[PDB]
């Protein structure tokens, strides 16, 4: 299901992957980096099981990022904002 | 150019195609149709003294 739209309007080229970018107590990370140079929209990211803190903050590591997508798609991306999933109980 | 192309056991990213040196140099490179990892070095080369 989608709640984010209703509608659309002519684009661009749409890419599509068959996998995810997706006790039980170990945290995760997931890292990504959204830069745009030269036209090219680049996209990093990099996974990595961590160990539950107690104050949830960045854990003291160094982790490369390797990219994974890039889109030839951009002209005005001086702002965005984030989208989050809850679950209806 | 020109060398000598054998199997390297370089372990190239899947996103990396290349491989350079410190100057700058093609020392390996990926085979565009199989997967496979070759290196280019120069068969032999010396000076030759009379
Ligand atoms: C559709 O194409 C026009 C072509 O002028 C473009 O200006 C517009 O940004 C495109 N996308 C829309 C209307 O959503
Ligand atoms: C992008 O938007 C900003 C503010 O909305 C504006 O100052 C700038 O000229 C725009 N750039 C382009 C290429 O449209
Ligand atoms: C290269 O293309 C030929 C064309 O028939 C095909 O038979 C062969 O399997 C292809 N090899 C690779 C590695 O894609």
């Amino acid at each position: 299901e989608f709640r984010v739209y209703s509608s659309a309007n002519n684009c661009t080229f749409e890419y599509v992957s068959q996998p995810f970018l997706m006790q039980g107590n170990f945290k995760n990370l997931r890292e990504f980096v959204f830069k745009n140079i030269d036209g090219y929209f680049k996209i990093y990211s990099k996974h990595t099981p961590i160990i539950v803190r107690e104050p949830e903050d960045l854990p003291q590591g160094f982790s490369a990022l390797e990219p994974l997508v890039d889109l030839p798609i951009g002209i005005n991306i001086t702002r965005f904002q984030t989208l989050l999933a809850l679950h209806r109980s | 150019g020109t060398g000598v192309l054998t199997e390297s056991n370089k372990k190239f990213l899947p996103f990396q195609q290349f491989g350079r040196d410190i100057a700058d140099t093609t020392d390996a490179v990926r085979d565009p149709q199989t997967l496979e990892i070759l290196d280019i070095t120069p068969c032999s080369f010396g000076g030759v003294s009379v």
